[PDB]
């Protein structure tokens, strides 16, 4: 696909307001360390006693992206033109990209 | 324009209306004079008034939000800009054009 010396992607943040669309577009930089040092934990609430703060389940080495708040893809700016103009908003299509890895 | 707003080498034409003079009974033999009798006269009616504004949209990359005019009169006894008990129109605030911001 690409080699050691070239970039696999560019750097976009803007918002662009067409008819009744707004795209929203931002990019990030990600650290990832290795979690759990490449194994699977069963984790539970261990000695408590308490049944409710009792758990059970698993820790993975995986990680994982989270972008499920409006401030991700929003300038406050764009909030302001967002929220005095318009009645309603919904989503409706995403893409997301991992790049210059 | 010192008090502001579009100086305009060929303004809007003025529009000028006058009720026609209807004149009143004429004597029966004839008078050189001049005529001051009318029948007093006005008119009404509706006028419509339709205009077209060019607009430049505002392009900002400004990350923190704006200064907007918004209503801020509070709690009153009439509606701000609308009719008070009595029916008269109350626009008690100036209301300038320049709230967005730009660099120079």
């Amino acid at each position: 696909a690409d080699g050691v010396g070239n970039a696999s992607g560019n750097w976009h943040c803007d918002s662009q307001w067409m008819g009744n669309t707004v795209i929203t577009k931002t990019t990030r930089t990600w650290v990832l360390p290795s979690y759990n040092n490449h194994i699977y934990k069963a984790i539970t609430s261990g000695t408590s006693q308490d049944a409710n703060v009792q758990y059970a389940g698993y820790s993975t080495p995986w990680g994982y992206f989270d972008f499920n708040r409006f401030h991700c893809h929003f300038s406050p700016r764009d909030w302001q033109r967002l929220i005095n103009n318009h009645w309603g908003i919904r989503p409706k299509s995403l893409k997301f990209k991992i790049f210059n890895v | 324009p010192n008090l502001g707003g579009f100086g305009l080498h060929n303004p809007p034409p003025q529009v000028f209306i006058k009720n026609t003079p209807v004149p009143a009974d004429p004597p029966v033999e004839y008078v050189h004079q001049k005529w001051n009798s009318y029948i007093t006269q006005y008119s009404t009616g509706q006028c419509t008034v339709e205009m077209v504004w060019e607009l430049r949209k505002e392009n900002s990359k400004r990350w923190n939000p704006e200064i907007q005019f918004t209503s801020n009169f509070s709690n009153r006894t009439s509606i701000m800009f609308a009719p008070n008990e009595t029916g008269g129109y109350v626009e008690d605030r100036l209301i300038g054009t320049r709230y967005l911001t730009q660099n120079l």
